[PDB]
RNA sequence: GCUAAACCUAGCCCCAAACCCCACCUUACUACCAAACCUUAGCCAAACCAUUUACAUAAAGUAUAGGCGAUA
RNA sequence: GCUACCUAAGAACAGCUAAAAGAGCACACCCGUCUAUGUAGCAAAAUAGUGGGAAGAUUUAUAGGUAGAGGCGACAAACCUACCGAGCCUGGUGAUAGCUGGUUGUCCAAGAUGAAUCUUAGUUCAACUUUAAAUUUGCCCACAGAACCCAAAUCCCCUU
RNA sequence: CCUCCGCAUAAGCCUGCGUCAGCUGACAAUUAACAGCCCAAUAUCUACAAUCAACCAACAAGUCUUA
RNA sequence: GCCUGUUUACCAAAAACAUCACCUCUAGCAUCACCAGUAUUAGAGGCACCGCCUUCCUUAAAUAGGGAUGGCUCCACGAGGGUUCAGCUG
RNA sequence: UUAAUUUAUUAAUGCAAACACCUGCAUUAAAAAUUUCGGUUGGGGCGACCUCGGAGCAGAACCCAACCUCCGAGCAGUACAUGCUAAGACUUCACCAGUCAAAGCGAACCUUUGAUCCA
C-alpha cells in the first residue's frame, strides 16, 4: 500500500525545489549557499 | 463607561443574553445605580449557593431587591432546612419555594407560608446574620 | 589555522584598501571615530568614582549604555537619540518573578519643521525629546548643525545635515532669491558650522554612498590609446627636431 | 522618554576595554518615564502683539505646546537665545 | 499564499462574472471560515444598489423598464435586470416586481407624501410613516446595505427634523438620514424560508460542507463559564 | 563547587563558607551556634549561654571547609586589633 | 593448498609565518519587453523547578552578585 | 509529487429497470464486509473468492494553496512522504540519565552488613576498611562494684 | 493453451533485448504535417445555459469582443 | 441508527461522524475570507428525518429470542447486532 | 483543571501623553506560557500515618525494629538573678542540635519542641 509516495512530476520537482524558488527567499539562498560550502555537485534540484 | 461596563459585566462575568439584559434594565434600571462588584455577588448568590438559573433570575426580578434582604430571608430558610441548594446533578431532597415566594412577598407571609415560624425569631436570626457580617468583613 | 588578523578589523582592513581606500581621508577618519551618543534611555553616573553604602569603600563606577534599537521608519524621521528598548523585565519588580519580554516604544508624533537654511518645511515623524532637543538648540537648522551623527542617528537627520553644509559652504543664491541681504543673514546666522565644500559633500554618506559616489566620481571612459600614442609620438619628434 | 535601569549590576569592564553583556543583564526596570513628568515652560520673546501673552521684546515663559504649534511657526515669537535677547535690547534701547 | 481577490472588475457590466470560489480561505491560504467549499460553479452579476443613479450627463427622477426577473445563484432575493435611458443594470426585485413593469427611481423629498408604489425608490423623507422599505442606505448615496435577503421589508417607522426611525428586519431601529433612498415593498423570493433542502447533497451542491475542528483553540469549542467568587467556591458544585 | 572556573580555570570558593565560619590560621574553622539568635524567649540561660559561643569545627568539617575555600583564606592575616590573634596559633599541643 | 595473510606512501593533523569564448535568478546554466535591518531560545546545573546557571601574567577566585544557593 | 482539506480548469460513469432520482440491479471505476492464503510474503498491508457504492455528499488526471503547538480533520488523536498524543533535517549536543551494559598486562598483600535525606535503585556523615606516621598502653580479666518499682548474661579492671 | 488483454496519447524515465565483436565495448538511431513554443495595443463590448435542444422537465443557475 | 454518505491508509466500517429537520446563542455591517454577501443573512453550539400525545410462546431440552420537556410512533434503508421457519449443503 | 507562577501578547476600560491614531502606566479578562505530581502503609476501599516523649518487646551497663502492644505533647503555672561568667563532663549511635556543672562575680536567702536564608 504504502512506499510509492513520489509521483514524479517535474512541473513540481522545479517548482518546489528550483533554482529559482532557492533564490525566491533568504532561507532558500542559504540553502545555497551550505550546499555550496559543503561542495555539492547539485545545488538545486 | 458606567452603562458599558454594567452590561459588559451583566453579559461576560454573568452570562446573560442579550434580551435577558434588555429585560433587567428594562423591568429594574436600578442595577444601573448599583455599583459592581456588588452586583456581581447578588448574581453569583442566586446562582450558585441558591441554585437559581438566568431564566429564573430575570423572571423573578431577583436583581432587583437588596443583598441584604436577600440574605436575610435566604440563609433563614436554609438553615430552617426549608432551602436546599440544588446538588451537582441539580437536584434536591426536597422542591425548594419559589422566589416570588422568597423574595416578592412581605415578611408576614415569608414568614406564615414558606419558614412557618415567628416573627420575633425572624428579627433575632437578622440581626445575628447582620453581626456575622459585621464581623465577617 | 589562524588568520593573520583578528576577525574583528577585518572591516578596518578592507577600509584600507580598493576604492575605500580612494576615499577621502576626513570621511574615512568620520567613519573611524565612534564617539558614544548621549545618554537618553538611562540615568548616567554622576562621576567616575562612588562610596556604595554597603562597605562604604570608593568603587569605580561606568556608564554601560543601554542597548537601543532603531527600527528603519526612525531613519525617515527625527528621534532624538530615542529608539526601541528591546528588554526583559521582572513580573511585579521582584526578581523571584517571572521574566517578560517587554518592548518600549517611543511616542511618535508627525510635525511640520521650516529649516531657514533650506527655505523648505518638513514634515517629520518625532519625538518629544527631539522637540525639546530643538527648543535647546533655538531652532531645527541649529538642532541639525549641532548634533553629531551619534547623537542625532538618523539616515533624514544627516541628510538635512549634508544639505544644511552644503548650502553654507557653496553660499547658495539659491537661498531666497532676489532677497540677498535675508540670504546673506541667514549665512552669518550659521556662519559658525560652515565647512569646506569638498567636506560638506561627504557629511552622513554611509559607506556604501560613500563608496558609489567615489565609484561615480572617478569613472572614466578609457581614453582611446590613438590619443595616447599621438600624443607620445609628436612630443618624440618634438624632442628629435629640437636636438 | 523611558528610562531604564538594570536589574543586576554590570561588572566593571576596565578603560578601553568593552562592557561584556549576557543574559542577566537585558532585565531591566523603569525608573522613570519622561512623558509623565510635570509640564515645563519655553521662554520665547515675541515679535508680534498676542492676545493675553505680550506685544512684542518681552520674555514670555508658554506652555511648550502654544510655543511650539503657533508662536514659532506662526512668527509671532522668537527662541529666547542669547542672540535674540542681545538684539531685541539694542531695539529697545534705541527707543 | 499566490491569492489575489477575483474582484478585481473595476467597470460595472451586465455580462455574470466568473467569481473563484473561497473555501473559507484567506489571501493567505489558511481556513478562516468553515463548512465553505465546493458547491456548483456560480457567475456573479453585478448589482446596483445604488438605485437612485441618474445616467451619465443626465440628472432628476428616471423611470426604468423591468427587462426581466432572475434567479441569483449568490442572493436569497432575486435580481431584476432593468434598463432605463440607454443602460441596464441588475438590481433587487422586488416581491410583486413582473417582466414590463415600470419603476421610479427619484430624489425628490415632496412636501406631502409620495404614493408608495412597490418597487420605486425615493428618499425616505418622501414616504408615508409605516411603509414597508427595503436595500436601505445608511447615509445619502452610499448605497443599499440594509433590508436585501429575500422577503425582507423593514418599517418606516418614524420621520422627525431631518432623520428617519427605520425598523430593519431584526426588529432594531436605526437612524437614517431622510434623503438617503430606500426601495418600497418586501424584497423577492419570499418563499425562501419555506425552501426544504431535503439532503445533505443540496447543501453540497450549494456549497457548504461539513466541517469540524471550528475552533483551533486548544481544546476546541469551550462554552463559556462563570467563574465563581471566593465566597462561592464554596458551593460551584455540592456533591450530592 | 566549581573546580575550574570557565574565565580563569581556577579553583573558586564556596562564600556561604566565608559568610559562616572563621579559619584560624593552624588550621581550626570557629562558627556561631545554630539558632543563637531565634526563640530566646523560651530557651533557659544555660541553653543561652551555650547558644552564645564560638564554636570549633569536627576534623572531617574542617576538611570539608578546607577544601571549599581557596588558598586565599588560609593565608597569615596581620590584623591591627584581630580580637583572635592569639587563637590564630597552637600552644602545647602533644600530637 | 585454497581462502587469505602481510606491506608504505597517497595523503592528512597540529603549529609558525604570511592577511587570502558562450550560458546561467524564467523551470539556473535559457541570445532579444514597460525589494534587507528587529532581545536567541532551550538542553543543562541547582540532584525536581519556578529567580538564577548555561551562548599574557598578577591583583584574584579578591571586591562584588546570588531561591546570599547552585553558582556567577 | 503520500495523505487531509481547499482553489482553477478538465475527464469518466456499459447494459437493463426506471423516469429528471444523494432511485433499483449490475460492468468499467472506487472501496475494503467476511473467509482462506501469505506473515523476511508477490507485497514494510498483498492474493483469491465474497461483498458495499457505482449520475453522485461520486471517482479521477493536471497545476496551485494551507507547515509543526502549526496545518488539515463528515473527531478516528485521523492525516501531514512507509515508524504523528504532535513531522523531518541540521544545530545547541559528547543533551541529561541516582537507570542498564561495558571498563583491556603479571604477581603479592590488607580487606565484610547506625543517622538524615521529595529518602530508602541514590547520597552525606558515622561505623568498618587501607596506607603512612607518633607514642603507650590495649584486649582477656578474677575480687569489689552497678535500684527500687515490680533467666542466659552484660558492664567495670588488679593480675595473667 | 491462456489474457480486462492489446495499440496509442499523456505523465514519468532517459538509450535501458537495434548491428557488430569480446554483461562489456564500439557503431548506429527518433527527420513534421502530430505536439509544444503564440498573439500590438487602447478602450468599448458581451442578461437570454446544457442536456441530439426542437417540445417536455427544472434547479444546483452553469468558459464567455468588435472600431 | 431515520435514510444515501464518512471514519481509525496498515487489527475496529460500527450503534461513532456527518446528514436534511429543529432549537439556542452572537452580529445592524462593505472593498483580501465571511462577502463583492446584509436578519428569509452570516458565524457558532446542541439535537437528530418525520409524525402523535404530556409468568406465557418458541425447543425434546431455551443463561438465547419474542410477549405480557418527557412518553410514544421504525416509512424506508443497513456487508450493523440478535432470533427464527423452510431449504441447502462434507 | 477552583494545582502553583505570570500577563510578555491581544481585548477592554481607567490615568497620564500627543490634540481618529498612537506611546507609557495600571486594573480586569481572554487566550495562553512555564512547572510539579513527597514518602510509608492499605487487594473487596471511600483511608491512616510522617515531629517529640513515657511503658513493653528490650528482665540485669548502654544500645536495639515493626503495618508491633499501649499512653501522652505541641504548653502551661511561676517568678522576673527564672542573671553574668566558667573548670570538668554527658549526649539519643554522625553532624546539627540537646543536657549537667564546681569555682568566681552579681542579686538575693523555678517544674518539649523547628535550622539557614529572609524580613
Ligand atoms: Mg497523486
Ligand atoms: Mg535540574
Ligand atoms: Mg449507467
Ligand atoms: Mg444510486
Ligand atoms: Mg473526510
Ligand atoms: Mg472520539
Ligand atoms: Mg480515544
Ligand atoms: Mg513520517
Ligand atoms: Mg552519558
Ligand atoms: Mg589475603
Ligand atoms: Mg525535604
Ligand atoms: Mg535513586
Ligand atoms: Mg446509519
Ligand atoms: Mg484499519
Ligand atoms: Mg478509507
Ligand atoms: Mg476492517
Ligand atoms: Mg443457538
Ligand atoms: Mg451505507
Ligand atoms: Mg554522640
Amino acid at each position: 500500500a504504502r512506499g510509492n509516495e513520489y509521483q514524479p512530476s517535474n512541473i513540481k520537482r522545479k517548482n518546489k525545489h528550483g533554482w529559482v524558488r532557492r533564490l525566491s527567499t533568504p532561507a532558500g539562498v542559504q540553502v545555497i549557499l551550505r550546499r555550496m560550502l559543503k561542495g555539492r555537485k547539485s545545488l538545486s534540484h | 463607561q458606567d452603562i458599558n461596563d454594567t452590561v459588559r459585566l451583566l453579559k461576560e462575568k454573568c452570562l446573560f443574553t442579550v434580551q435577558q439584559v434588555t429585560k433587567i434594565l428594562h423591568s429594574c434600571p436600578s442595577v444601573l445605580r448599583e455599583d459592581l462588584g456588588q452586583l456581581e455577588y447578588k448574581f453569583q448568590y442566586a446562582y450558585f449557593r441558591m441554585g437559581i438559573k438566568h431564566p429564573d433570575i430575570v423572571k423573578s426580578e431577583y436583581l432587583q431587591y437588596s443583598l441584604t434582604k436577600i440574605k436575610q430571608r435566604h440563609i433563614y430558610l436554609e438553615r430552617l432546612g426549608r432551602y436546599q441548594t440544588p446538588d451537582k446533578k441539580g437536584q434536591t431532597q426536597i422542591p425548594n419555594p419559589l422566589l416570588k415566594d422568597i423574595l416578592r412577598v412581605s415578611e408576614a407571609e415569608f414568614l406564615a407560608r414558606t419558614a412557618c415560624t415567628s416573627v420575633e425569631e425572624f428579627q433575632v436570626f437578622k440581626k445575628l446574620l447582620a453581626r456575622e457580617e459585621e464581623e465577617s468583613e | 589555522p589562524l588568520h593573520k588578523y583578528p576577525v574583528w578589523l577585518w572591516k578596518r582592513l578592507q577600509l584600507r584598501e580598493g576604492i575605500c581606500s580612494r576615499l577621502p581621508g576626513h570621511y574615512l577618519r568620520s567613519l573611524e571615530e565612534e564617539r558614544t551618543p548621549t545618554p537618553v534611555h538611562y540615568r548616567p553616573h554622576g562621576a567616575k568614582f562612588k562610596i556604595n553604602p554597603k562597605n562604604g569603600q570608593r568603587e569605580r563606577v561606568e556608564d554601560v549604555p543601554i542597548p537601543i534599537y532603531f527600527p528603519p521608519e526612525s531613519q525617515r524621521g527625527l528621534w532624538g537619540g530615542e529608539g526601541w528598548i528591546l528588554g526583559q523585565i521582572y513580573a511585579n519588580n521582584d526578581k523571584l518573578s517571572k521574566r517578560l519580554k517587554k518592548v518600549w516604544k517611543p511616542q511618535l508624533f508627525e510635525r511640520e519643521f521650516y529649516s531657514e537654511i533650506l527655505d523648505k518645511k518638513f514634515t517629520v515623524t518625532v519625538t518629544m525629546r527631539t522637540l525639546d532637543l530643538i527648543d535647546e538648540a533655538y531652532g531645527l537648522d541649529f538642532y541639525i548643525l549641532k548634533t553629531p551623527k551619534e547623537d542625532l542617528c538618523s539616515k533624514f537627520g544627516m541628510d538635512l545635515k549634508r544639505g544644511m553644509l552644503l548650502r553654507l559652504a557653496r553660499q547658495d543664491p539659491q537661498l531666497h532669491p532676489e532677497d540677498p541681504e535675508r540670504r546673506a543673514a541667514i549665512y552669518d546666522k550659521y556662519k559658525e558650522f560652515a565647512i569646506p565644500e569638498e567636506e560638506a559633500e561627504w557629511v552622513g554618506l554611509t559607506l556604501e554612498e560613500a563608496i558609489e559616489k567615489q565609484r561615480l566620481l572617478e569613472e572614466k571612459d578609457p581614453v582611446p590609446l590613438f590619443k595616447i600614442y599621438v600624443a607620445e609620438l609628436i612630443q618624440q619628434l618634438q624632442q628629435q627636431a629640437l636636438s | 522618554t523611558v528610562i531604564v535601569e538594570r536589574w543586576w549590576k554590570v561588572p566593571l569592564a576596565g578603560e578601553g576595554r568593552k562592557p561584556r553583556l549576557h543574559r542577566r543583564h537585558r532585565v531591566y526596570k523603569l525608573v522613570e518615564d519622561t512623558k509623565h513628568r510635570p509640564k515645563e515652560n519655553l521662554e520665547l520673546i515675541l515679535t508680534q502683539s498676542v492676545e493675553n501673552v505680550g506685544v512684542r521684546g518681552d520674555l514670555v515663559s508658554v506652555k511648550k505646546s502654544l510655543g511650539r504649534n503657533r508662536l514659532l511657526p506662526q512668527g509671532l515669537a522668537v527662541y529666547a537665545s542669547p542672540e535674540n535677547k542681545k538684539l531685541f535690547e539694542e531695539e529697545k534701547l534705541l527707543r | 499564499a499566490n491569492f489575489v481577490s477575483w474582484k478585481s472588475r473595476t467597470k460595472y457590466t451586465i455580462t455574470p462574472v466568473k467569481m473563484r470560489k473561497s473555501g473559507g480561505r484567506d489571501h493567505t491560504g489558511r481556513i478562516r471560515v468553515h463548512g465553505i467549499g465546493g458547491g456548483h460553479k456560480q457567475r456573479y452579476r453585478m448589482i446596483d444598489f445604488l438605485r437612485f443613479r441618474p445616467e451619465e450627463t443626465k440628472s432628476g427622477p428616471f423611470e426604468e423598464k423591468v427587462i426581466q426577473v432572475r434567479y441569483d445563484p449568490c442572493r436569497s432575493a432575486d435580481i431584476a435586470l432593468v434598463a432605463g435611458g440607454s443602460r441596464k443594470r441588475w438590481i433587487i426585485a422586488t416581491e410583486n416586481m413582473q417582466a414590463g413593469d415600470t419603476i421610479l427611481n427619484s430624489n425628490h423629498i415632496g412636501r406631502m407624501a409620495v404614493a408608495a408604489r412597490e418597487g420605486d425608490a425615493h428618499p425616505l423623507g418622501a414616504l408615508p410613516v409605516g411603509t414597508l422599505i427595503n436595500n436601505v442606505e445608511s447615509e445619502p448615496g452610499r448605497g443599499a446595505q440594509y433590508i436585501r435577503a429575500a422577503g425582507t421589508c423593514g418599517v418606516l417607522l418614524r420621520k422627525v427634523n431631518g432623520t428617519a426611525i427605520i425598523q430593519l428586519p431584526s426588529k432594531r431601529q436605526m437612524q437614517v438620514l431622510e434623503t438617503c433612498v430606500a426601495t418600497v415593498g418586501r424584497v423577492s423570493n419570499v418563499d425562501h424560508n419555506k425552501r426544504v433542502i431535503g439532503k445533505a447533497g443540496r447543501n453540497r451542491w450549494l456549497g457548504k460542507r461539513p466541517n469540524s475542528g471550528r475552533w483551533h483553540r486548544k481544546g476546541g469549542w469551550a462554552g463559556r463559564k462563570i467563574r465563581p467568587l471566593p465566597p462561592m467556591k464554596s458551593y460551584v458544585k455540592l456533591p450530592s | 563547587l566549581t573546580y575550574f572556573s570557565a574565565r580563569k580555570g581556577k579553583r573558586k570558593t564556596v562564600k556561604a563558607v566565608i559568610d559562616r565560619f572563621l579559619r584560624l590560621h593552624c588550621g581550626l574553622w570557629v562558627r556561631r551556634k545554630a539558632g543563637y539568635k531565634k526563640k530566646l524567649w523560651k530557651k533557659t540561660p544555660a541553653r543561652k549561654k551555650r547558644l552564645r559561643e564560638f564554636v570549633f569545627c569536627n576534623k572531617t568539617q574542617s576538611k570539608l571547609l578546607d577544601k571549599m575555600t581557596t588558598s586565599f583564606w588560609k593565608r597569615r592575616n596581620w590584623y591591627v586589633d584581630d580580637p583572635y590573634q592569639k587563637y590564630h596559633d597552637r600552644t602545647n599541643l602533644k600530637v
